[PDB]
């Protein structure tokens, strides 16, 4: 479970930076 | 716009990310609740 | 009818859902930490 | 708490499927 | 729409808030996992 | 725990703001 959680959080962290960048670009 | 829908898609994917993360955390937390109860029963 | 509105409303609702789930998980987690800290201090 | 969290997660699962449906319909 | 820009900014910020909270809970859960492993080693 | 409690407090305020904004948008 620990590895499943870590991979999801890592993906979430990249998605957050992407979403914040895309928001700023609008 | 396509750009706005790209962001909305990113937001929805992010919510799926967070939901799946907390689901997996709930499974690990269930295992830790069981472990501490098993150890507490042995002592107290 | 603004076309993205129903998605936006559902995203806001989903953030409420996730916040409530995280808050409930935190209660169970802090109970687990307390049980650990209590066993550590009580065992001889 | 365990049953309460499971209920909240399940509500989130339902809402996630709904948002994904609305996203595809928006696209 | 541009009328939703403030809502969208708040939604993205709320995802930041929830991610940070879940990350913090994960690290505390990792501590709980190892606390139970050490207690199990000491008890059993 | 204190880090978590502060983050949840911020999330609760933001959730209230977003819900006010959503209602005003509608």
């Amino acid at each position: 479970y620990t590895s499943l959680i870590h991979s999801l959080i890592e993906e979430s962290q990249n998605q957050q930076e992407k979403n914040e960048q895309e928001l700023l670009e609008l | 716009t396509v750009q706005a829908r790209q962001l909305l898609s990113g937001i929805v994917q992010q919510q799926n990310n967070l939901l799946r993360a907390i689901e997996a955390q709930q499974h690990l937390l269930q295992l830790t609740v069981w472990g501490i109860k098993q150890l507490q029963a042995r002592i107290l």
